[PDB]
RNA sequence: GGCCAGCAUCAGUUUUGGUGGCAGGAUAAAUCCAUAGGAAUGUAGCUUGCCUCGGUAAGUAUUAUAGCCUGUG
RNA sequence: AGAACUGGCGAUGCGGGAUGAACCGAACGUAGAGUUAAGGUGCCGGAAUACACGCUCAUCAGACACCACAAAAGGUGUUAG
RNA sequence: GCAGUCAAGCGUUCAUAGCGACAUUGCUUUUUGAUUCUUCGAUGUCGGCUCUUCCUAUCAUACCGAAGCAGAAUUCGGUAA
RNA sequence: UUUGCUCCACACAAUAUAGAUGGAUACGAAUAAGGCGUCCUUGUGGCGUCGCUGAACCAUAGCAGGCUAGCAACGGUGCACUUGGCGGAAAGGCCUUGGGUGCUUGCUGGCGAAUUGCAAUGUCAUUUUGCGUGGGGAUAAAUCAUUUGUAUACGACUUAGA
């Protein structure tokens, strides 16, 4: 219900986080989807293996260029099973997409806001306990994408310096939790649970 | 095939001026109303005595409720059913709390595991068992043990909104 | 169909402990410490008492019980393997050629080194898996000898060893020449 | 009380359509905080008022606005079907419009 | 040290465990199993807070930390019974847990003209808690 | 004395709820009560025997600080 | 290629079968409103990622007729008898 | 043309190293036919030279496994174009 | 090369706006596991609590916000300065030092807002483009033509020339 919605990528499928988004970016909700490399898929690495080169070869004959692309990077193997769903010939689905954009790991801007997550796509509430996953990650990087350890690196990096922050938040609140509680007991605080806040 | 009523059905042929009250009959149908009853009835009879509807009769229709809903009930059901490479006898049991809603754990099964639809499944009783250790198989034996505790692994509850902020987990 | 729950049990002998947090297993005994993650087969620990501990699994079917089993099968190979420890007794065989095994560091890696393989001008070289030390027996001529921790470390190095030495192209069934695995034993000359 | 809208937001979306076909005449309109049909009665009648920004003033004004109002609802999630005087331009797909509280049936 | 094996402890089904019915025809009453059928639906009767003996699914129900022994398939006057001296209500609505639903429940029941009352008096509040966090 | 509007009351066509009344049903079945019998995935209680002063392994034992089932009402 | 009892297509649109004259429902003066058939109900498409019980993981899965492919034989793979 | 299923026998002894009749189920279009649905107000019709590309039911090479494989030579098969 | 050009304010029109109307209200990891607190031998520690949906937390009373009074606190802020530190994955931000000016519904006050005439967005969100006004800051390049060739079909490339 907020302006740019920010979604979490970590633990989440392919198929049914795009499908919620494909959806989203149509009723004028914008979206900006962080944190890729840690996307998933159903069944186990092997599959989505040669779920790919089958797809990696079928490029067209007489010219290579313009036959169809393959994306190697994290976001868009997202991104081309994304915008597949939405329409995109006529000029909706076009200008439909800017509303979206794809990023790895996370960019500059958008992690100071909180990240948020869809709750009918998680890894941990649909797939059977015992059933395998494939971490996108480990995907493209095994088919030719390059960059995830130095992606992994940031990573790597940005969590300590939301370290540091995370401990002068809490012991901010830490204060204001029992200052919560410091001013109860008054006649006003009778009040507020007769009127149930 | 649908929320079940066990009907019980008796037809009495039709008497001929030459023969007054026919012996009757009854059968105990599953059905899922009133019609559904009278025909499936009939089905029966052509396949055991040589009279059908055309100089047949019904005498009565009578719903039948399970006279104790309460208590857990172990039923045996000896199924001939008919199917692709043939027709086969089946014992199952079912652990249901009550005979009209036993048979229909029944067709969820009998129409997953062996593929038979409604129209290929007889059935040729339903009876429950006095006492346990009679029971058959291990998976109806499975819960007659003594003061059962389980947890339910790894819980989901159904979501409403397309966005939840907290990472809902699965503690339970 | 569903067998609704089971259960095997664990057995702690006094010096050795278990620290299971998470599904991660630390092992600390007098061979040291052996760390293992089960994260991945989903199964639940119940402690009773220290030398009782036991494993269960709820609502699971065929496969996931069959998963269970190995589960109680690994962690109890690794205690076993913390007390007793594991050794094994490999024995040259060799017709016309005798097979030199070298140990030389490279590195400080450990490489054990093989020469003379079936009169062969290649060299041959393996890298020794972490932990394992490696011993040539006493008064038993062309005997080498693996001692080490975990199962995993022992066999997989030794067998790994074991198939360096295949032969190429010949008969397998009249070259015998090879290093093979013959005895497997525990480090402590009791047991 | 630096919030003065007194109207609930609705975002405009697409036209009763078949797969091949759609109709103008019904617009569909989806309700902010809306669920099932059996909540969305009161919404019924309440008159929903397109605003779009314009380039020409008319009648010293430069902001216009396409009246229109509930009719009943659409599936069950809570989709809205909706009228207007003149059917919605189609230029607006997840364009934001207001659902006035007027009508009250309270 | 010792084994320190953690907990992973769930909240168990057993003859006797109290159940709260959150949809349904029912929705949002305390009901407690009778009989437990199978791995999913069981029987249940709340009978003092109205719902009778029947089978449900586990999908349309939740289990609470509450518990109460019962000896097994206890018909309904014998659940009452046991259900009295076990002081099964006040712990119910002594959890935080019916405290926020009875209090969303009181929440929505509001007229606006109190809602404004709770405006004031959470300035009210405010205020004395922006002075309170000054010192401290 | 033209156009666009709104409101009220009607009318036709219809959709959305509420909500009462009455009849059917093995003149509902159940739950609930009186009522006897019967079993145990046999509670009390008994006792042996293991067992840190308590928990326990066995049968007795069909109701005793549980109860359920089977019937007739 | 050749015939029989019907029905369609030619001489006929519309919705569905992605698409296609003979497939399914239906036979159109022009508007309005309502309710349905066939088909569907992840997203592209409007509509329940609705409910229930189950069964299957496939280092060449399956996916609903006419419609566009598959067999003989094997497998303590697995599940039920 | 190719691929199976079973197996009497041959294969020293010996159905199965390799053969493989007797039958028997399929696949392919690369021949040759059947049909003639499309083009006689014309799609220029054999082969060669030329030049890429593709499918493998791979001839050689990489890596292996069986052999009636001692070595050598050779045969049968798999991942592979 | 008509005194143009860039930057900043003002001021005015136009020019449009995939489309505001309280707040995008910042840990990581597991989830057959955790967060939150408390204690210690600080641990793959203890003890307590909590999570079953943001149906929250903060903000939210003043003609779009009027005008003066008083009560306590020394807060919350508004604006513009300062203070220093931090920020590179698309840092253009965060946090902060000290002030100044303004509001205060934290509490009690006074007067006005009625004819927009029984509703009609009732227009107070923005980008852009231009124009005058105002104050700073600077005051050159490229192509053609000539010319070479390691460049060459013609363009392109590479040279050279106060």
């Amino acid at each position: 219900v907020e302006p740019v919605v920010v979604i979490d990528g970590k633990g989440h499928l392919v198929g049914r986080l795009a499908s919620v988004v494909a959806k989203q970016l149509l009723n004028g909700q914008k979206i900006v989807v962080v944190r890729a490399e840690e996307l998933n898929i159903s069944g186990e690495f092997f599959r989505n293996k040669l779920k790919y080169h089958d797809f990696l070869r079928k490029a067209t004959a007489f010219n290579k260029t313009r036959g169809p692309f393959h994306f190697r990077a994290p976001s868009r193997i997202f991104y081309k099973a994304l915008r597949g769903m939405v329409s995109h010939k006529t000029a909706r689905g076009k200008a439909a997409l800017e509303r979206l954009k794809v990023f790895e790991g996370i960019p500059p801007p958008y992690d100071k806001k909180k990240r948020v997550v869809v709750p009918q796509a998680l890894r941990v509430l649909r797939l059977k306990p015992g059933r395998k996953y494939t971490t996108l990650g480990k995907l493209s990087t095994s088919v030719g994408w390059k960059y995830e350890d130095v992606v992994a690196k940031l990573e790597a990096k940005r969590k300590v310096s939301s370290a540091e922050y995370y401990a002068k938040k809490r012991a901010f609140t830490k204060k204001v939790a029992s200052a919560n509680a410091t001013a109860a007991e008054s006649d006003v605080a009778k009040q507020l649970a007769a009127l149930g806040y | 095939m649908a929320h079940f009523k066990e009907y019980q059905v008796i037809g009495r042929r039709l008497p001929t001026e030459s023969v007054p009250e026919p012996k009757l009959f009854r059968m105990r149908i599953f059905a899922s109303n009133e019609v559904i009853a009278k025909s499936r009835y009939w089905y029966f009879l052509q396949k055991l005595h040589k009279v059908k509807k055309a100089s047949g009769e019904i005498v009565s229709i009578n719903q039948i409720n399970e006279a104790h809903p309460t208590k857990v009930k172990n039923f045996g059901v000896w199924v001939r059913y008919d199917s692709r490479s043939g027709t086969h006898n089946m014992y199952k049991e079912i652990r249901d709390v009550s005979r009209v809603a036993a048979v229909e754990t029944l067709y969820q099964d009998m129409a997953a595991r062996h593929r038979a639809r409604f129209r290929s499944i007889h059935i040729l009783k339903v009876a429950e068992i006095e006492k346990t250790a009679d029971v058959k198989r291990q998976y109806v034996k499975q819960f007659l043990t003594k003061d059962l505790k389980f947890p339910l692994p790894h819980r989901v509850q159904k979501s409403t909104k397309t966005f939840s902020y907290k990472r809902p987990s699965t503690f339970y | 169909m569903k067998y609704i729950q089971t259960e095997q049990q664990i057995e702690v002998p006094e010096g050795v402990t278990v620290s299971i947090k998470s599904r991660i297993v630390k092992v600390v005994g007098p061979r040291g410490t052996l760390t293992k993650n089960l994260k991945h087969i989903d199964v639940t620990f119940t402690k009773v008492n220290n030398q009782l501990i036991k494993v269960a699994v709820h609502n699971g079917g065929r496969k996931h019980v069959a998963a269970l089993r190995t589960v109680k099968s690994l962690v109890d190979n690794m205690i076993t393997g913390v007390t007793k420890g594991y050794k094994y007794k490999m024995r040259y065989v060799y017709a016309h050629f005798p097979i030199n095994v070298n140990i030389v560091e490279k590195d400080g890696a450990k490489f054990i080194e093989v020469r003379n393989f079936l009169g062969d001008k290649k060299i041959r070289n393996v890298p020794v898996r972490d932990g394992v030390t490696i011993e040539f027996s006493t008064n038993v001529k062309d005997e080498i000898v693996l001692s080490g921790n975990s199962v995993e470390d022992v066999s997989q190095n030794a067998a790994d060893l074991q198939q360096i030495c295949r032969v190429r192209n010949k008969d397998i069934r009249k070259f015998l020449d090879g290093i093979y695995v013959s005895h497997k034993g525990f480090i402590t000359e009791d047991l | 009380a630096e919030s003065h809208r007194l109207y609930v937001k609705g975002k405009h979306l697409s036209y009763q359509r078949s797969k091949r076909v759609n109709n103008p005449n019904v617009s569909l309109i989806k309700i902010e905080g809306v669920a099932t049909p059996q909540d969305a009665q009161f919404y019924l009648g309440k008159r929903i008022a397109y605003v779009y920004r314009a380039s020409k003033e008319v009648r010293g004004s430069k902001i216009r606005v396409m009246w229109g109002k509930v009719t009943r609802t659409h599936g069950n999630s809570g989709v809205v079907r909706a009228t207007f005087r003149n059917n919605l331009p189609a230029k607006t797909f997840g364009a934001s419009v207001r659902i006035f509280l007027y009508p009250s049936n309270i | 040290t010792d084994s320190i094996v953690k907990a992973s402890n769930w909240r168990l089904v057993e003859v006797g465990r109290v159940v709260l019915i959150k949809k349904g025809q029912s929705a949002g009453k305390l009901a407690a199993i009778v009989e437990i059928i199978d791995q999913k639906k069981v029987l249940i009767d709340g009978p003092k807070a109205g719902v009778p003996r029947q089978a449900i699914n586990l999908g349309q129900v939740v289990l609470t930390p509450l518990t109460f022994a019962l000896p097994r398939g206890a018909r309904t006057a014998t659940v009452s019974k046991k259900w009295a001296a076990a002081a099964v209500c006040e712990k119910w609505a002594a959890s935080s847990w019916a405290k926020k639903i009875a209090q969303r429940e009181r929440r929505a029941a509001l007229t606006d003209f109190e809602r404004f009352q709770v405006m004031v008096l959470r300035k009210q509040k405010r205020y004395t808690v922006k002075k309170a966090l000054a010192k401290a």
